[PDB]
DNA sequence: AAGCGACTCTGGTGGGACTCGAACCCACAACCTTT
DNA sequence: AAAGGTTGTGGGTTCGAGTCCCACCAGAGTCGCTT
């Protein structure tokens, strides 16, 4: 790319909040591919004239001086063991140069973040004539305004810098989704991690960032990778890496480059077998690293766990072997769509059908099938039962001819009555007290039984394990999450059907979270919770 | 705004648009109808072959007798008897109220009045189709091409001296091998001539030109003789249901010369003739959403070919993809035939300029719609909805301006059920609509040149004609064995104290609150409604439905001295022109 | 032969208007759509290895303001509109309120600001060497658009605005004696004043000769406005005339230019087709240019008035093998048929033959394209059929033979809203949409542009070797087929290499050296952009060698014109002595013609230095190397690849491929280098802009 | 007074966007788990 | 004796569902001016 265009591109790769002059020189010096022309005061005046004479560039005074940029370099790119580790090595999270403040619903359609967007003033006509002749030298401009001089490229230039030449300018994006792009754009070759965007850039639910990120994936403006953060804990965290397509590079991983060497080694060894120690020794690897590689190769399905005697490799020796529904409805001319939809649901009968499965069967839009389900419920001809499957609390719809006899009805009615019994049987080192569907009522009832039969239960894992086995005996394929239990236990706490007591106990230089759950009839002073604390501390003792 | 009360009991500001529509319709037809068209397309006796009893048996609609029914008439003593009538037979008209009921043997799915020039005083006919089987139902996406019978029914002349003791007569039918008929349209004018017209023995005086939208994906065009001219040729001892096999004037279908590739268009769903002289274009809507136009007189070897039997096959001169889904209904503009409207199951109403088909004049996205009516004097169109997407309590019938006046849609009538069919009387400026509830209502529109938002209470402008109830006594025989149809007719003689009379309370308790029934055949449902287009009988309406009963009503309260005045003056002019 | 090319192009907005896809001589594809014109620019990218079509995307925005056709004073039109809308006659009132020409915006009418039609000029019409885009909205705003920079289209002129004013000044009379000052309050005159200036369709002429181009605009009433543009077109300044001819054709549907040559006599006319079916060639009786001449009398191609609307017209020049003379073939889409007519000048004058090729489609033809080099017709209908239709010469006139191409086999069940064909017939571009799925309607509609290979690689390679036009940019669509093969197989096919070496040996014109440079640069990208490193170094050495040869030939030609014009003793705009040194530097320079040329120049050259100075230093630039010059302080200035002057200006021109750079011409430059600076790039033949 | 045509004032629903609740997944330490 | 597959953990990912809340609708009410 040409030097003069690489300047204007860099000015457009910051967002609507643009650059200071010292930031611009820093951005050009840190450019990849390298900036063709060595910066010096006469050259910087020439580049400044290239900005002032360009009609799409515009200049503002912001009310306060901006911080100077950090050294952005995110990644370690070294190791003392074989290869190198390019995991994130954290700089200090100093006060952000570009804290985001989205320009929502703009009447001119210009988009991005700028904390001063309503407050800064244009000084274009002070820096240049309307005939685009520059009125100030760069040194005069920086003397007069300093960091308050902010350079911004026109929206057409900024959006072009995000989509490239192959991208389509006609595509409007929601303001939140556009502000994700320009948060990526200003990162250049080292994209923002999705973790960091929601945690500290946008400060939102991870669900919000994912939801708004969707459109950028759907239109294909950004590329997705898994990436690895090396914490000061020494442990390392998985997170998503977002790279704007211009800046996509296929990032490698230490375990990936080392498993490739093992894959090459085992695939070139004619037997595809070697002992772990030699697999280590040929790569110089420690067992702590290598056991990850071994289990990754196994979890990738590329190899199989094998053991052979030394006389068989030539005493048993551990080795690795490498090895690698509803039918569509024909709409009739002669009946209305409400009649025809009821005819469908009657054919399903006792099992019912979902709104999404109606939609596909009826060949209608999402909003159209929604209105069909609403009307048939309001007419009282069809009844809706919630059913949890997968991640989704769907509704299944059954005609009132069958609804009472349906398994969903019967199972729900049993667990409702069972719940009414289990509630009405209720009685009339430093502990802290915390603040419908068939399967959900089953899980509620099972916990209420447990706290009724075992007035204390020693951890949330105990609750999960019995629930997991109970659902596995029922044959449920989905596996209950810890968050689902603790949110469920929180619901029972607000209903007052149990206490959850939490603390950390300390013993022999180590600490354990306790998370006692107890029947409401006892407070944290009860000898039973004290006995539980003691018997936990005992088994935690060295 | 004109004050005072009309003698029929409606306010004059409510009746005044009805009285205006008489003159506007007369002034239009004088300019843009004609007394004779398509002079070559005249019926020939040798093209009409009478089927024997054995040959007709596959075509007759299969129910030999109606469901049992009784009619109660507002303010008369209760009848208490149950009627039941044979297929192709009629009860006698009620001596005071002249309603007639007749049975066609199957569920009525197409119906049109035979158009007759003003003042002619002719016998009045309806042509209709009723499906062969009461319970079979046909998919949209597939061609049917079964048998079916086109039925022509004479209603008498419908003069005041003729209505007492009137009966409908099944005059003849055409046995069609082209599947069920989804629409019927007669040529709007110039097709009819006096039955006394002297014509040589091979020829027959012409009653009309009738276009059939067939489920076989093609349009059929017939020229109809007057019945007496057929019966003069027919043997004297012939079978009394006169069923004929008839050669088309033309078969109209999508395609091109030597293009063997069968068209994707699917079933033909709706028709419109060109409303204005010489009516030379006919349009159809297709399941694929195309609107297709044929240039009926066309000599051109690229559009016309003559079959070995001598009938024409006509290929279209223009087609365009009007809708992204089946185009269920068309209306062609009367006031200027450069414009057409269509509605399709994508639930858009699209107005078109046929000079510039690449973009509609206006697309309004709405609820799913079944039929449209375009009354001559009003720039917009009144729409009947399928309820499956309307907000509960807001489903019904809407008038929608084409857009220049920019009014909001006018909610002319709330309905609980889907309105299956709609007809606007140009002569009356009133509209009538049939519901799966089995109720037939009429409504008077305001003068839609004026903003509808001033219409403080539209309920004063609507009234029921009748409601059919099933009275106990998902298939036809299981329903008929255990129910009968109670037809509750209103007193259309006047609208005095309307909002306190029981049929309005019954209707108002139906609107909004009543719940649709789905565990039955819908045997009460009404499927077609048609006001008479003729100035003679202009105040008459016909309707029919799932029962295969067809019922005729005279809306005496909307007939008026201006219609009588215009009938007498048109009679005088007609009697001077033809003798 | 027909297979899909990999990138489908997504469209954000509904495809809109008449015959909505077109492919320009400049390899920009425009689709007219409800909110923009999307322009797809095909680049034979030499900087990346991706096998897809490298489609650069730009768009013309739809206008923000609805166009009103001027029919009278702002007060008098307002009272007339009130009069008609309030009329108690159903016909007058509803005719006014329905017709969108009288009502381009309203309280509840959707604005018609999307595009009705688009047409691409010939090349060389823009201020750059590029073509202009004529764009017509559905509210009848006709505009000319250009992409002067790469990023943004700008409107150069609105022609409806000008024509409306000129009609108003002449009181809507073309002949001032011929018509009354008819009252605007009469609906026939009101409608006429709208109809007489509502544009239906439009086409550009070829380049007349200073260059000029015509634009003929067809109006609803059968008037045609023939605009004349001076070239390069820069706006209203370049509109040399507007002249209106009355065709008299009622309801004219479509227009195309006829241009023809016989015995080196130029002739031309306008062919016009009615929506009611007939087709007639008008003689363009009015024009100012002296080199062209016009047909003497109208000829009727189809007379039948059968009301099959003439939806499209195309024509192609041919040479008839048996009549042994040049002839013109006209093809026109009429309903579902193709009308064809062959026009042949002979001693008898025009000899004319016509027919309808029949059975093509069971629905009307929605678009048509002609392969200008062969007369191969393509035709399309919304059922997704596309039919290739090959003209076969007959002892007199033609026969057409035709075959369906199964888009089903490449895209599945599909609707097609338009087709276009690349200037060499290399690709067919198709506006695809979701088709009927086993008789069901598709739930959601999404327009796309998709491409299919019309030619095999071997035919594209052969046609490039035997190319009569011998410019690569005229043939981007063929060298893209060659590019796709090389990137796919990571080697140059041997027969192409051997044949190209034979052409370079036997003919050696710089076109073949440019073709070699293309193959080698695509080869370098193919092999992942140490035997691979040795191979990369080898072929990069070959690229540099042939790149150096093309430079030598251009430098020789530049000095080979400095010698011809008056000696620029001030050395004003060419580094003459530096170029002479660069052309004597090496013993490689065996070419005696260059050596004697620089001999004669160096005899004539001034002994005074007249050096080139670095503007940031006022210190000399030595002229060491082709691409760039440096001063002692270490500044780096690119050199103009057309004149080797250093591009020290803050704005300068860049090749379409960014492979080469050029200086802007300045008033100090003599005419001959102001002409030289209009050359295409010496390496890629692309516009240097 | 009785009536009219704007001008409000009041309960009800859907359109697209978006909160919601769930299982799913990383990579580590814990150690139960095995010859 | 003498040690590794097997598992639970805090946090992020993501998938389709139902929910939101504003604009719009249909009806009834207000009342300046007229009749
Ligand atoms: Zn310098
Ligand atoms: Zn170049």
């Amino acid at each position: 790319m040409d030097a003069l265009e690489s300047l204007l591109d860099e000015v457009a790769l910051e967002g609507l909040d643009g650059l200071c002059l010292p930031a611009l020189w820093s951005r050009l010096e840190t450019r990849v591919p390298p900036f063709p022309l060595p910066l010096e005061p006469c050259t910087q005046e020439f580049l400044w004239r290239a900005l002032a004479t360009h009609p799409g560039i515009s200049f503002y005074e912001e009310p306060r001086e901006r911080p100077d940029l950090q050294l952005q370099d995110r990644y370690e790119e070294i190791d003392l063991e074989t290869g190198i580790l390019e995991s994130r090595r954290d700089p200090v999270a100093l006060e952000d140069v570009y804290p985001i403040h989205m320009i929502l619903e703009n009447k001119d359609g210009i988009q991005g973040s700028c904390r001063y967007f309503k407050e800064r003033k244009n000084i274009t006509n002070d820096i240049r004539t309307k005939s685009l002749q520059p009125r100030c030298t760069m040194v005069e401009a920086f003397d007069r305004w300093g960091k308050k001089l902010i350079i911004v490229a026109s929206q057409a230039m900024r959006y072009r810098a995000l989509i490239g030449q192959e991208g389509d300018p006609d595509l409007k994006l929601p303001d939140f989704s556009y502000c994700i792009l320009e948060r990526l754009g200003r990162s250049r070759w080292q994209g923002e991690l999705q973790r960091d965007l929601h945690t500290t850039a946008f400060k939102v639910d991870a669900g919000k960032l994912h939801y708004h990120r969707k459109i950028l994936n759907k239109n294909g403006l950004i590329t997705m990778q898994s990436h690895v953060i090396r914490l000061p804990t020494g442990a390392q965290q998985h997170s998503i890496l977002l790279l704007l397509n211009r800046f996509h590079v296929d990032r490698r991983s230490k375990y990936d480059i080392l498993m490739e060497k093992l894959s090459v080694m085992l695939s070139t060894r004619t037997n595809h077998i070697e002992t772990l120690g030699k697999l280590r020794e040929e790569l110089g690897l420690c067992e702590r690293t290598f056991k990850r590689l071994y289990q990754y190769m196994l979890n990738a399905g590329l190899a199989k766990v094998v053991s052979l005697r030394l006389q068989e490799i030539h005493v048993m020796v551990r080795c690795l072997k490498l090895l690698k529904t509803v039918p569509p409805v024909d709409i009739v001319f002669e009946r209305d769509m409400l009649t025809q939809t009821y005819d469908l649901i009657e054919r399903r009968g006792t099992k019912g059908i979902s709104q999404a499965e109606i939609r596909v069967a009826m060949n209608v839009g999402k909003l159209e099938a929604r209105m069909l389900c609403r009307l048939l419920q309001r007419f009282k001809v069809v009844k809706g039962f919630m059913e949890d499957e997968g991640r989704q609390r769907t509704t299944k719809y059954i005609s009132c001819v069958f609804a009472e006899e349906s398994d969903l009805s019967r199972q729900y009615q049993r667990e409702k009555a069972r719940s009414e019994l289990l509630t009405t049987v209720s009685l009339a080192a430093v502990i802290e007290e915390v603040r419908e569907t068939y399967r959900l009522l089953k899980r509620r009832n099972l916990i209420i039984e447990a706290v009724t039969n075992l007035r204390l239960i020693e951890s949330l894992f105990t609750i999960q394990k019995m629930i997991m086995d109970q659902e596995k005996q029922e044959g449920v394929s989905t596996k209950c999450c810890k968050k689902s239990i603790v949110r469920l236990v929180r619901n029972l706490s607000e209903e007052g059907l149990l206490r959850l007591y939490r603390t950390t106990v300390i013993q022999d230089g180590i600490k354990k979270k306790v998370d006692l759950v107890v029947h409401p009839s006892m407070d944290q002073n009860d000898p039973l919770v004290r006995s539980a604390i003691e018997q936990v501390r005992f088994r935690i003792s060295n | 705004h004109c004050r005072g009360m009309a003698p029929n009991g409606l306010p004059n500001h409510i009746m005044a648009p009805v009285w205006k529509c008489l003159h506007l319709t007369k002034d239009f037809r004088e300019q843009k109808h004609s007394y004779w068209e398509f002079a070559e397309w005249i019926p020939l006796a040798w093209k009409w072959h009478l089927l024997s009893e054995l040959e007709a048996a596959p075509y007759l609609p299969q129910e030999e007798k109606s469901p049992l029914f009784s009619v109660q008439r507002e303010g008369l003593p209760e009848d208490g008897t149950l009627y039941r009538i044979n297929r192709f037979s009629s009860i006698t008209a009620h001596p005071e109220r002249w309603d007639v009921s007749f049975f066609t043997g199957g569920p009525l799915w197409a119906l049109d009045w035979c158009p007759v020039p003003e003042g002619a005083g002719a016998s009045q006919y309806v042509a209709l189709f009723s499906s062969p089987d009461m319970n079979e139902t046909h998919p949209l996406s597939q061609l049917h091409s079964g048998p079916g019978l086109l039925q022509l029914w004479g209603l008498g002349t419908l003069q005041q001296e003729s209505c007492p003791g009137n009966r409908a007569h099944f005059v003849y039918g055409i046995a069609c091998d082209n599947g069920c008929i989804w629409d019927l349209k007669f040529c709007p004018s110039g097709a009819w001539e006096l039955p006394g017209t002297p014509r040589k023995a091979p020829l027959l005086p012409r009653l009309g030109l009738l276009a059939l939208a067939c489920s076989d994906g093609k349009v059929l065009l017939f020229s109809l003789p007057h019945p007496e001219a057929l019966l003069a040729q027919q043997p004297p001892d012939a079978v009394k249901p006169a069923i004929y096999k008839v050669q088309c004037v033309a078969t109209l279908q999508v395609g091109s010369m030597q293009a063997t590739d069968p068209s994707e268009c699917g079933q033909c769903l709706s028709l419109a003739w060109m409303p204005t002289r010489p009516h030379q274009h006919l349009a159809a809507g297709y399941y694929n959403g195309m609107v297709v136009f044929w240039n009926l007189p066309t000599n051109s070897p690229l559009q016309r070919i003559r079959l070995s039997d001598g009938s024409l096959k006509l290929y279209p001169f223009q087609c365009f993809l009007a809708h992204d889904q089946a185009v269920r209904t068309l209306q062609w503009c009367k006031a200027n035939s450069h414009f057409l409207v269509s509605a399709g199951s994508d639930r858009k109403i699209k107005f078109w300029d046929l000079r510039r088909p690449y973009e509609p004049i206006n697309s309004i996205k709405r609820f799913l719609s079944t039929e449209l009516a375009w009354l001559l004097p009003y720039n917009g169109v009144t729409v009947a909805q399928d309820n499956c997407y309307a907000s509960y309590g807001l489903c019904g019938i809407h008038y929608i301006d084409a857009g220049y006046l920019g009014f909001k849609a006018y909610f002319t009538a709330p309905r609980k059920g889907t309105v299956w069919s709609l007809s606007g009387s140009d002569w009356l400026g009133t509209i009538a609509a049939g519901d799966i509830s089995g109720e037939l209502i009429a409504a008077i529109l305001p003068d839609m040149a004026l903003n509808p938002i001033n219409v403080k209470r539209p309920v004063e402008r609507r009234f029921p004609i009748y409601k059919a109830d099933l009275i106990p006594y998902r298939t036809y025989t299981e329903t008929v064995n255990h129910h009968y149809l109670l037809f509750q007719d209103t007193d259309l003689g006047s609208f005095h104290d309307l909002l306190r009379r029981e049929p309005m309370l019954r209707m108002q308790e139906g609107e909004g609150h009543s719940q649709l029934c789905l565990d039955r055949l819908q045997l009460e449902a009404i499927h077609k409604v048609r006001f008479s287009p003729n100035l003679d009988s202009y105040g008459w309406l016909v309707s029919g439905g799932q029962s295969g009963l067809v019922r005729i009503h005279f809306v005496r309260g909307l007939a008026s001295p201006l219609g009588h005045r215009m009938q007498l003056e048109s009679r005088a002019h007609f009697n001077a022109m033809f003798q | 032969m027909v297979t899909r090319r990999e990138p489908a192009v997504k469209l954000q907005y509904a495809v809109s208007g008449l015959e909505p896809l077109a492919w320009s001589e400049d390899h920009r594809v425009s689709v007219s759509t409800a909110r923009s014109i999307a322009v797809l620019e095909l680049i034979c990218d030499v900087h990346n290895p991706g096998q897809d079509l490298v489609i650069h995307r730009t768009s013309v925005p739809a206008p923000l303001n609805s166009c009103l056709l001027k029919v009278g004073s702002k007060t008098e039109v307002a009272e007339c509109k009130e009069k008609f809308a309030a009329s108690k006659d159903p016909t007058v009132s509803q005719t006014f309120m329905l017709d969108r020409v009288f009502n381009p915006e309203g309280k509840a009418l959707p604005p018609m600001r999307g595009f009705k039609y688009t047409s691409w000029s010939p090349m060389g019409c823009d201020a750059n060497g590029r073509c202009l885009l004529a764009a017509l909205t559905m509210d009848n705003r006709l505009t000319i658009q250009a992409n002067l920079n790469r990023l943004q289209w700008v409107q150069l002129v609105d022609l409806t605005e000008i024509y409306g004013e000129r009609l108003y000044e002449t009181s809507y009379r073309l002949s001032k004696n011929e018509a009354p000052e008819g009252n605007l309050g009469d609906f026939a005159e009101f409608q006429r004043r709208h109809s007489m200036q509502t544009p239906v369709r439009m086409e550009w002429s070829g380049i007349c000769t200073v260059g000029s181009v015509l634009l003929a605009v067809l109006f609803e009433n059968g008037n045609i406005a023939v605009w004349q543009f001076q070239l390069p077109f820069v706006g209203k300044e370049s509109i040399s005339s507007c002249n209106t001819i009355e065709s008299g054709i009622t309801s004219p549907s479509v227009l195309f230019w006829w241009e023809y040559e016989h015995n080196n006599r130029k002739m031309s006319g306008l062919i016009v087709g009615s929506a009611f079916g007939p087709i007639k060639i008008l003689p363009v009786n009015l024009k100012a240019v002296k080199g062209y001449f016009t047909l003497r009398q109208p000829v009727i191609l189809w007379k039948e008035m059968d009301q099959l609307p003439v939806h499209s017209i195309k024509c192609v020049p041919l040479y008839h093998p048996y009549q042994k003379c040049s002839c013109s073939l006209v093809v026109a889409a009429r309903g579902s048929y193709v009308f064809w007519c062959l026009l042949l000048i002979s001693k008898a004058g025009l000899n004319v033959h016509n027919s309808h090729v029949t059975g093509l489609h069971s629905l009307p033809i929605v678009s048509m394209t002609a392969d200008k080099q062969n007369g191969t017709v393509y035709t399309c209908s919304s059922d997704g059929k596309v039919r290739q239709l090959i003209p076969i010469f007959t002892d007199v006139a033609l026969k057409f033979e035709h075959q369906l191409i199964k888009l089903s086999d490449v895209f599945g069940s599909v609707r097609t809203h338009g087709i276009a064909v690349s200037p060499c017939g290399a690709y067919l571009a198709i506006i695809t949409t979701e088709g009927m799925i086993n008789g069901l309607h598709p739930v959601n509609k999404n327009y796309q542009v998709q491409f299919v290979t019309l030619k095999t690689f071997e035919e594209a390679a052969a046609q490039l070797l035997e190319s009569s036009v011998q410019n690569l940019f005229k043939q981007v669509d063929l060298i893209d087929l060659v590019r796709w093969k090389i990137l796919k197989d990571k080697h140059i096919p041997q027969f192409l290499q051997e044949a190209l070496e034979k052409k370079i040996e036997s003919s050696g014109v710089t076109y073949f050296w440019r073709f070699k440079l293309f193959l080698l640069r695509i080869l370098y990208q193919s092999m992942q952009k140490e035997p691979m490193e040795e191979k990369l170094l080898e072929i990069q050495g070959k690229i540099e060698a042939v790149e150096m040869h093309l430079t030598r030939e251009h430098m020789k030609r530049v000095l080979g014109e400095v010698y011809l014009h008056t000696w620029i003793t001030e050395n004003t705009s060419i580094p003459t002595r530096g170029l002479c040194n660069f052309l004597m530097s090496d013993e490689e320079y065996d070419d005696r013609t260059a050596r004697v040329l620089i001999g004669h120049i160096s005899k004539k050259m001034n002994k005074q230095t007249f050096p080139e100075h670095c503007s940031l230093c006022k210190e000399i630039l030595p002229f060491t190397d082709r691409k760039q010059a440096v001063c002692s302080n270490g500044h780096i200035w690119l050199r103009c690849f057309l004149t080797y002057q250093s591009c020290q200006s803050l704005i300068y021109r860049r090749c379409l491929l960014h492979d080469s750079i050029a200086r802007h011409p300045a008033p100090e430059d003599p005419d001959w280098i102001k002409r030289l600076l209009q050359s295409p790039c010496p390496f890629c033949d692309s516009p240097v802009f």
